[PDB]
């Protein structure tokens, strides 16, 4: 029309012979390019290699349990009943845990054996309905409840010397009431102290399974030997099991080191538990400069980490004046400990480390919300390589998710880290320049990358530094 | 020989709504929980889109009926304000507007439609660009090849999706039908409601962007059987279903899943997928590509008749706008379209563009209101089937400039690029358009190249 040509002249000329055949060999053309980019994608998506399949975990592999030994002294004087448990409910999702051991709140006298019974609420917690409601308000703020049924909580021996049978007769009852009555979990504790111990366990986690496969159990040691705590691994493998293992030592990093993989080796990479005692707090074993350090290795470690009550805002009993070892009152605000007024501080107490950033609550909430959010946290792979004479340094890798690296400095001096890998899968080998996640000390700003190589750590850090997947 | 009307008014509906329902039902749920914080405020703020874009179909279908000719939003500016701005519109709206959106949902559809294969892991990047690459060169040879095929698509995947949006709402029906509810609780769903209009407005960009599409319509009319009655009876029936939808959408989505549970998601479609249903949960992202192909298609086609009128005001060669007979199609211009369209799968991140040109792109709708205003004012001697009350286009106009006025106050380093790019066409209209007597040592290069395209496509120029 205005820059070509028109109807006719096209239409006589762009009809010979030739034209045509160049414009159907053009087409045909178009047509096995479009299959040969198809053919092409074909064998690209059955080049990649395949993606691997989620092992179906439980309710408790996917954050940490909290232990409330004493219910009095959680809350304080005038509210130490279940019902006042209620309204922490909102506190305790915001450290994420996913469970919840309750102490023994059953009705026991003293020594003797006929007197107690463990299918009765001792009167001075509550009754069975606000217990109920209790279960009713913790399952709609998704966190489970565990029962301790260890039977003699007001003794010495904790078992009932006397005898053996009976006192076991009884928890096999008490296991079958709670179940019908909607918990999600049992805990025995000091179970060395249990005539024909492994036997017993075996037969209450069948009762435990048999109610249902989302049910655990765990049981407590005061024990510090591998041969016993795996002798009672033996014919027990989906049992949970806190013990004193590591409460012995780790002046030096290459002792702990040796004891984390030691028991994992000794018990074939199996699901266990990683705590520091079975019911004291992280300050009756740890000085005050190691708090964050041990925070760090319990939360990237492949098992679930299990705390008492106060392990978070570092409540130490020694720290106050007269008070049992066994209860230490929580510091929920400044007017929490009654008497001696004037003894606790601002950066003591719950709503004191609230509003910090670089507090101990403050890194214990940064730390549980990446625990049960990332998948090589989660049921990711260890590794662990030799480093500087002191460090530990490893590695949590599932696939093809984000990886994660942690350094940690058991000793007083500075150092440089040198991580020597050479041991590492191929899959999972470390990259040139890593990221930062947190520290556990203050003069460090977080999120830009560093590299590997002149790494420099001072005394009592942590690092949690992160790469992603790559060649 | 001219273009042939076959679009009936279901034809229409099919194309607006599979147009509008592509892939930002299913993506940008996240994006405006992120920045809205509770999810009261997410479904005030899908509302507000919705009222938002009816308001403005109903001001384009007011200026469809007045000016009724082909290519709208650009010929509708051309009429008003000359022919430069008309040229900038195009030049903007051919390069990074059209083939971007196009690649965007073809990549969408073709990262959706492998996930049964790689469930908990990253789909392999070029096999989804050369299956986006596929689509976009299978759906471009069926527009090539005739219209009535095309229409049979849209119509077609219209349904499909419209029952797959069914059968998600029924899902979140029967689950508060279980008498319990995990959010939409009377006093918690609105707790997390940020604030910060600045953090506001994007989320309201988040939500605009699906829906987006909204007058293509105006684009590919000229076409249509008997316009003055079937496009604003299109419009009318068309973007009030969308609107529902997609609510009802977002409320089914909040009654499965909390809040940072869909706060740190991948893809909230899977996720309801993998809850409500075991095996047989592939339905949900195989439903998702097959939306995303026919958003595709008529996105190809408004293109393809844009560039068509937009080659007759002289604005652009002359090659485009040229009739194959026999077939009646713009051949040329759809192979221009897919050409661009393949060309924009060379980026990594393609969805940083939207917020370099969001500002021209209503600042250029609200251009063409007030040119409607002032045309009525004006020139009052035109046949208008259709009269809207007016303060409807002058709220439009003022909610218009509060987000352009938004956008220069909170990003403005993004809009200086945007504006840096768009008078690069200012070289380009002064070469062709403005600069005639051109030498012979070009005008016979031309002429050359336009007659061997027509000898290899068999295009002859329209005039019926
Ligand atoms: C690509 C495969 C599709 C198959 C069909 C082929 C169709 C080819 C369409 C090409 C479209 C690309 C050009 C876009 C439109 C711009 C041209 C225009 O508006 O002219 C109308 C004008 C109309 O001519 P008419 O057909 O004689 O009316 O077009 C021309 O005169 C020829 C223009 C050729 C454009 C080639 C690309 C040039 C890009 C700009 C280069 C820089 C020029 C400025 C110099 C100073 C820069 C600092
Ligand atoms: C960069 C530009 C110049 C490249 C453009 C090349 C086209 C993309 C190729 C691809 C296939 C070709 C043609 C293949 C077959 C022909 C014949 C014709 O098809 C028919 O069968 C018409 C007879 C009938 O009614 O059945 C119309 C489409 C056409 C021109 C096609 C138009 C597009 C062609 C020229
Ligand atoms: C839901 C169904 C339609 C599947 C959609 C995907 C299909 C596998 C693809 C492959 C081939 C495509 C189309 C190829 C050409 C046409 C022929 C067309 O029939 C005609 O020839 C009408 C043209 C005329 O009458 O002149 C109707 C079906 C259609 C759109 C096909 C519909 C199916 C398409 C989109
Ligand atoms: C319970 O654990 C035992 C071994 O620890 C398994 O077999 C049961 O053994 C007891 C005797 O101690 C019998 O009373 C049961 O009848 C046995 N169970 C059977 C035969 O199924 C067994 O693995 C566990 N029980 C179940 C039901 O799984
Ligand atoms: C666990 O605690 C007990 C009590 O302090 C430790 O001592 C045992 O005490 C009981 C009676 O109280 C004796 O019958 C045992 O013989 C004592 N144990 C030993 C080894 O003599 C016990 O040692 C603690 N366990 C560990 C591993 O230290
Ligand atoms: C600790 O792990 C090592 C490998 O990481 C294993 O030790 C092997 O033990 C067997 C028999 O005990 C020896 O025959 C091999 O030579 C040992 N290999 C190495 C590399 O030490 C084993 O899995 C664990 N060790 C023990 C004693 O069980
Ligand atoms: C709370 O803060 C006070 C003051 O910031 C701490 O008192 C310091 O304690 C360290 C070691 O105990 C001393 O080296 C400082 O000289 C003390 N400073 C002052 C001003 O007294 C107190 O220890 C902190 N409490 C806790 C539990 O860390
Ligand atoms: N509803 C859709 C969906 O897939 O959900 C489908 C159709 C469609 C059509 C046009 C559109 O415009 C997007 C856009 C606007 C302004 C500037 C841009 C710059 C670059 C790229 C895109 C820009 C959005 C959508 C989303």
């Amino acid at each position: 029309k205005f820059t070509g040509l028109s109807k006719e002249e096209l239409l006589k000329v762009a009809g010979s012979p030739g034209w045509v055949r160049t414009r159907w060999a053009l087409l045909l053309l178009f047509w096995l390019g479009w299959l040969g980019m198809l053919a092409g994608a074909v064998v690209i998506i059955v080049r990649a290699p395949r993606c691997r399949e989620l092992p179906a975990q439980k309710w408790w592999h996917t954050g940490a349990l909290y232990r409330i030994g004493d219910l009095q002294a959680f809350q304080g004087h005038g509210a130490g009943n279940l019902a006042g448990l209620k309204g922490r409910l909102d506190y305790l999702s915001s450290l994420k845990v996913k469970g919840l051991v309750l102490g023994p709140i059953h009705k026991n006298q003293k020594d003797d054996v006929a007197q107690t019974d463990l299918l009765q609420i001792d009167p001075n917690f509550g009754s069975k309905e606000d217990f109920d409601s209790l279960l009713q308000s913790a399952k709609k703020k998704s966190i489970r409840v565990i029962l301790d049924l260890t039977p003699n909580y007001r003794g010495e021996n904790s078992w009932f010397s006397t005898q053996v049978d009976t006192v076991a007769t009884k928890v096999k009852d008490a296991l079958e009431f709670w179940l019908q009555a909607g918990v999600d979990g049992f805990q025995v504790r000091d179970i060395e102290n249990l005539k024909d111990a492994s036997s017993f366990l075996a037969e209450w986690q069948n009762i435990t399974k048999g109610f249902s496969e989302d049910r655990l159990l765990i049981a407590g040691t005061n024990s510090s030997d591998l041969q016993q705590i795996l002798s009672l691994l033996e014919s027990n493998k989906d049992l949970l099991l806190t013990s004193s293992y590591l409460s012995d030592s780790g002046s030096t990093g290459e002792h702990t080191k040796s004891l984390v993989t030691q028991y994992l080796n000794a018990t074939g990479n199996r699901w266990c538990s990683w705590s520091l005692s079975q019911a004291r707090l992280l300050t009756s074993f740890l000085p005050a400069q190691l708090l964050r350090l041990y925070q760090l290795m319990l939360f990237t470690l492949p098992g679930t980490p299990v705390f008492s009550y106060g392990d978070e805002i570092g409540l130490d009993a020694a720290a106050l004046p007269g008070q049992p070892m066994e209860a230490p009152v929580m510091l929920w605000d400044e007017s929490s400990f009654p008497d001696i007024p004037g003894a606790v501080s601002a950066n003591m107490t719950v709503k004191g480390q609230s509003e910090d950033p670089g507090s101990l609550l403050s890194l214990f909430r940064r730390l549980s919300d990446q625990r049960s959010k990332e998948r090589s946290l989660l049921h990711g792979d260890f590794h662990a390589f030799s480093a500087g004479p002191g460090l530990f340094s490893y590695i949590r890798h599932w696939d093809q998710n984000e990886r994660f690296l942690v350094v940690l400095n058991f000793g007083d001096v500075g150092l440089s880290a040198g991580l020597q890998a050479s041991d590492l899968p191929a899959s999972a080998s470390l990259p040139a320049k890593a990221d930062l996640l947190l520290s556990t000390q203050p003069g460090r700003e977080e999120g830009s990358p560093l590299e590997l190589e002149r790494l420099k750590l001072e005394p009592h850090e942590g690092l949690l530094l992160r790469f992603p997947y790559a060649a | 020989v001219t273009l042939q009307r076959n679009i009936t008014l279901l034809n229409g509906v099919a194309i607006i709504v599979g147009t509008i329902i592509g892939s930002g039902i299913f993506v940008t749920p996240t994006g405006v929980l992120k920045e809205a914080g509770s999810p009261g405020l997410a479904l005030v703020v899908w509302a507000a889109c919705g009222v938002f874009s009816i308001v403005g179909a109903l001001c384009y279908a007011e200026l469809g009926t007045t000016i009724s000719k082909s290519g709208g939003d650009y010929a509708y500016m051309l009429e008003v304000y000359g022919s430069l701005p008309a040229f900038l519109k195009l030049w903007i709206e051919l390069l990074i507007i059209r083939p971007s959106s196009q690649y965007i949902v073809a990549l969408v559809f073709a990262t959706y439609l492998l996930k049964p294969l790689f469930p908990t892991c990253p789909v392999p990047e070029e096999a989804a660009k050369l299956v986006a690459c596929l689509c976009v060169l299978l759906l471009t040879a069926v527009n090539c090849y005739s219209v009535k095929a095309a229409t049979r698509v849209q119509d077609a995947f219209a349904a499909a999706k419209l029952l797959a949006l069914a059968l998600i709402i029924l899902l979140g029906f029967v689950q508060i039908g279980k008498g319990d509810v995990s959010n939409l609780d009377p006093n918690f769903s609105f707790e997390g409601t940020k604030l910060d209009v600045g953090n506001i407005v994007l989320a309201l960009y988040s939500g605009l962007f699906a829906y987006g599409g909204w007058n293509y319509l105006n684009f590919v009319t000229e076409e249509m059987i008997n316009p003055y009655r079937n496009l604003p009876l299109a419009i009318i029936i068309s973007l009030p279903i969308v609107t529902l939808v997609y609510v009802l959408t977002n409320l089914a989505y909040f009654t499965t899943l909390s809040t940072e549970q869909m706060l740190s998601s991948e893809a909230v479609a899977v996720d309801f997928g993998n809850y409500h249903l075991g095996v047989m949960s592939w339905i949900i992202p195989v439903f998702v590509g097959l939306s995303c192909f026919g958003s595709v298609n008529g996105s190809l086609f408004t293109s393809s008749r844009l560039f068509f009128v937009g080659s007759r005001e002289g604005h652009l060669p002359s090659i485009l706008s040229m009739i194959h007979p026999q077939l009646l199609t713009p051949v040329p211009s759809l192979v221009f379209t897919c050409v661009m369209t393949l060309l924009y799968a060379f980026s990594k991140d393609i969805f940083s563009v939207i917020n370099f040109f969001s500002f021209f792109n209503w600042l250029c709708v609200a251009l063409a209101i007030i040119g409607m205003i002032w045309l009525r004012h004006r020139k009052p001697e035109l046949e208008r089937p259709i009269k809207v009350n007016l303060a409807l286009p002058v709220f439009f106009i003022l909610a218009c400039l509060f987000l352009i006025a938004v956008s220069f106050w909170k990003t403005p380093v993004e809009c200086g690029i945007g504006f840096t790019i768009i008078l690069s066409g200012l070289p380009v209209y002064f070469f062709g358009v403005w600069w005639k007597n051109k030498p012979k040592w070009l005008l016979q290069g031309i002429f050359s190249t336009t007659v061997l395209c027509q000898k290899l496509m068999q295009v002859v120029p329209q005039e019926t």
